[PDB]
């Protein structure tokens, strides 16, 4: 469905719209058909690629290689979705202030284990961003950790460029963007007049879960370029 | 004539925007042109009486004007509200890091200048990228304008690029090849290049002036450095088949050269082209391509760089070849490291990529130029312990040579071909190998072989 | 200097040799100047009314000196006991199998030249090379004097490469940007380029006569060539990028021209460029490249022939792409068929793989050129009777035939009469939407007046 997903933002299909089309085939479930900026946790690429060694340890390259694309699709949704926000800030992020709103891999829990927020945060890093990270339920450490040079304990680049903020308003306050990459219910309540107010212009917001939905005319009227997973611009 | 620029405010005080408005002011009495920036010891000496800048008959026009019509300034806002056309001018570095890393342009100083411009701002105005710009940079400028408008504010995005080569900027200027001025198929974005085109009619006829749009504009300024180097790396690719076959490269560049479509300029065989803007504008078109999705024109247009390192690597394994491929504690004379002759510019030199491959060779280096400071000639062969062991930097010539085993020319400074070449012979290891880098000992050949030594060149056949 | 020429012989009376010695003669009174060659045929035209060969200039150049010091015969084997300079000016065809198939040019009629001409000659005589001849060619007649040698013989080789376009040759032949000749750095060559220079030196100033060695002289023919192809295919890259853009390719050019150093000439942006010498010099010398272990340049030329490849195929997919990618049974109208205007040659024509790249579609081409013979046009498109040409080509006597039912109509030949057609009349009889295609610009400055007619109009280097 993250594939459906390019090919939609390429043609003017919705790819939410796609997604309950298929999924109402009661062949194919209406289940695990919910477009993102990528799937995370510590089982999917782990079994995946776990999958794919056997392959290739057994000599079936061919059944190594049909496995592999879940990863390597997954690996480009992530760098698309960076590359969009990228090309929207002129191709440089240079200490441009940018809000990342949910670190955690999927709602609702604290784990972060390969969370695409790390993915994206580590692009927009490699772009000498600087990230204001928000997050209801992941410490303020663990996001550290994560973002740090393993077997650095202190990085110099995570201090430099890394902010973690104590409230949404904080992150988007003076950000160019604001990047939503995990899907708390929050974040559609939030105040986005008042965010509109203290950013720079244009003001975006890069929508990697489909959770605004419904209000993009509304973030329209407010000042907002509201772009999303899916959806052509 | 609609509308007529009277007031010109220029953001940077650099190479370009520096002397290009002084031309303007001493052109255009009537026009009160100043220029900003907010480096204020830069702007101090804009207005002192030894400029910030060298370069021939600037000192003049800015003496001629400076206090009449043209202002230096530190006081960037006052500048922008009076101005009726502001250029932007600041430099756009390569990214070091990130998307496009050591390729694409990156537009932060041009975004900070829009942003600061329309906060600024109130009216009409006429806003003109002055910089080299990679293709779009008008339409991100566009778009901060349309982002952060006000009532009756009116900003019209124009292109006009910078045909400027060091030494002959004044030359260039007063009498330019063409002026070109890129701006929007609408009736405003015309009244706009008109304005434009107004100041530079002053002094340069109309039939030079050449108006387009604006992605035609920063196009060509790209493109034109390319077909430059393509020039370069076609002879040079010619210069290798040479010394394959027998003809020599200085006839065949003298005979294509003479068919009028072709032209006779650029086509100088070479070690390698340089400098800070065939590379860079190359690398940076190619970048584009793969963007764009054309990657058929993107190694098209790579082929123009990897000719370029092919030649400087040949040309090394020559020299490395002809020592038995055993360098090491080999003392070698390097002269010339400009990358090319009558400037002390190194960046992109052909004499740092040559002596990089001896180095890593072992090869005991000792490098003069006349006109290179020596620490630029250090920090250009750093990453440093292997400089210091293995270079070493002549006060003259005769020392670097004493002793070597061969003599090497990397760049075409008109002295190289006075030196005492029967002393140099004396004193070095035999055999003695003079590797002519760019044909400048042409016609010293016989006599050179006189002498003693086994003198060698490009596009010439051992 | 010390020799002097006095006696030409000149063996091939083709579009080379004969105008060539033509004008020598008409410069040279003082020297007689034999052109021959096994053809009688064409040997009794070059002495008729009416020449083998049209060019603007030629006929009263032959006519004011033809039977004075001027002569064309079939009798090669006297001309060349005669001669004092023996010019070989034979095609060199490209091998069509073997090693270097499509690619190495053929020396076997250069070879025969120089047997034939060690077999008919004592004392000392000049051999030139004026065929357009690969690197090392010199080399070969050289193996075959020397290796057929007889006792007073003295043949010396030179190359004397041609630089003649066709409709301008008289022209470039009184007033050549210069003139190049190649010999040997001994004193015998030198004797033998000098004498030869004395002819030239008759009507071409000093400063224009440029002597080399033999190997630089024959690069230089092949090189200059590659490099007038590589700023056709250069600007054909580029028109590529304003398209993706928004930029203009003609402005693009302009401004890219106007600086001296570049210069304003080879810069039009097309289809792709034809003709019998771009694609076939670059080949050779890609193929030259890698017989000498030299795979960088080799590279290095071949994205030239790449790049024009790219140009014709990105014209033929945009046009059935317009046509939603199924053009079975449509007719396409294709105005063009010469490489260039002004000529009836179709020598490898952008024209002929546009319209291949149709035919491969189904589609039903109705071809109009004003001067290309229909029985060439079926050649071109025939497979090497051909059912797929009779089935899908229609040879159009005007060029309203050509669009009435049409779909789109493609440009492929920049022919001036093709701006002053009745585009009106054409839209009410074409099929909708309607598509113009211009793949030479020629089309510019209507372009709002044919979308107002209500043409989509596209053209090369310019963003839709």
């Amino acid at each position: 469905i993250n594939s459906i997903s390019a090919l939609c933002e390429a043609t003017g299909a919705d790819v939410e719209e796609v997604a309950t089309a298929i999924g109402m085939d009661q062949r194919i479930g209406n289940k695990f058909l919910k477009a993102s900026v990528g799937f995370g946790g510590s089982c999917f690429q782990k079994d995946v690629l776990n999958l794919v060694y056997l392959c290739e340890a057994l000599n079936l390259p061919e059944v190594a290689r049909y496995w592999q694309q879940v990863i390597d699709m997954n690996d480009y949704q992530r760098r698309r979705f960076a590359s969009r926000i990228i090309d929207s800030l002129f191709n440089t992020v240079t200490d441009k202030k940018i809000a990342i709103l949910g670190f955690a891999f999927k709602k609702d829990t604290g784990d972060t284990r390969e969370s695409s927020s790390i993915y994206i945060s580590k692009y927009l890093m490699d772009e000498g961003a600087h990230l204001h990270i928000y997050d209801p339920k992941v410490p303020r450490e663990q996001i550290v950790v994560d973002l740090s040079h393993p077997g650095v304990s202190e990085d110099d680049q995570v201090s430099r460029l890394v902010t973690i903020s104590k409230d949404p308003y904080e992150a988007c306050d003076g950000a160019h963007a604001v990047v939503i990459c995990t899907e708390w219910d929050m974040f559609k309540e939030l105040d986005y007049e008042r965010i509109h107010k203290k950013m720079l212009k244009p003001a975006f917001i890069f929508d990697g879960r489909r959770v605004l939905d419904g209000l993009h005319n509304e973030l329209q009227t407010i000042g907002f370029q509201i772009e999303t997973i899916g959806k052509k611009v | 004539s609609m509308f007529e620029i009277k007031k010109i405010c220029c953001i940077g005080a650099g190479y370009v925007g520096g002397p290009t408005c002084s031309v303007i002011a001493h052109m255009c009495p009537e026009i009160r042109v100043t220029v900003v920036d907010v480096n204020e010891s830069r702007i101090n000496a804009w207005n002192s009486p030894t400029l910030p800048i060298y370069e021939p008959g600037l000192k003049e026009v800015v003496e001629s004007c400076r206090g009449k019509n043209l202002f230096f300034s530190t006081n960037i806002d006052d500048a922008i509200k009076e101005a009726d056309l502001v250029f932007i001018s600041v430099n756009t570095p390569t990214k070091t890091y990130g998307m496009g890393k050591g390729r694409a342009a990156d537009l932060k100083y041009i975004e900070a200048c829009a942003r600061r411009i329309v906060q600024n701002s109130n009216g009409y105005k006429i806003v003109t990228e002055k910089s080299a710009v990679p293709v779009r940079a008008a339409e991100s400028i566009r778009r901060i304008f349309d982002a952060n408008t006000k009532p009756n504010l009116n900003l019209q995005v124009l292109s006009n690029p910078e045909f400027l080569a060091e030494g002959t900027a004044i030359k260039d200027l007063k009498n330019p090849d063409r002026v070109l001025i890129g701006g929007d198929e609408t009736p405003e974005g015309q009244r706009a290049v008109q304005a434009l085109c107004a100041v530079y009619e002053h002094w340069v006829p109309r039939e030079k002036i050449l108006t387009t749009n604006t992605w035609s504009s920063e196009l060509s300024k790209l493109a034109a450095n390319a077909f430059l180097a393509q020039r370069i790396s076609s002879i040079n690719s010619i210069s290798a088949l040479c010394e394959a076959t027998g003809a020599d490269v200085e006839e065949v560049a003298t005979a294509i050269g003479m068919d009028q479509r072709i032209g006779n300029k650029f086509l100088k065989a070479s070690v390698g082209f340089g400098g800070s803007c065939f590379q860079k504008d190359v690398l940076n078109l190619v970048y584009l391509c793969e963007a764009l999705n054309l990657p058929e024109v993107a190694r098209y247009w790579q082929q123009v760089i990897d000719m370029n390192d092919y030649q400087r690597r040949r040309f090394a394994s020559r020299i490395i070849d002809s020592l038995f491929n055993t360098v090491t504690d080999k003392k070698i004379a390097i002269l010339g490291f400009a990358f090319k002759k009558d400037t002390g510019d190194t960046r992109e030199s052909s004499s740092i990529y040559i002596s990089k491959y001896l180095m890593d060779e072992g090869a005991h280096l000792h490098i003069y130029d006349p006109k290179v400071p020596r620490e630029q000639i250090v920090v250009d062969l750093s990453h440093d312990d292997q400089v210091s062991r293995l270079v070493t930097i002549s006060k003259d010539p005769y020392e670097a040579c004493d002793g070597a085993h061969a003599v090497v020319i990397c760049t075409e400074w008109d002295m190289f071909k006075e030196l005492d070449y029967e002393r140099i012979h004396k004193k070095m290891l035999k055999p003695a190998f003079i590797f002519d880098g760019r044909r400048v000992l042409d016609g010293l050949h016989n006599e050179l072989q006189t002498i003693g030594f086994q003198i060698e060149t490009i596009g010439k056949k051992v």
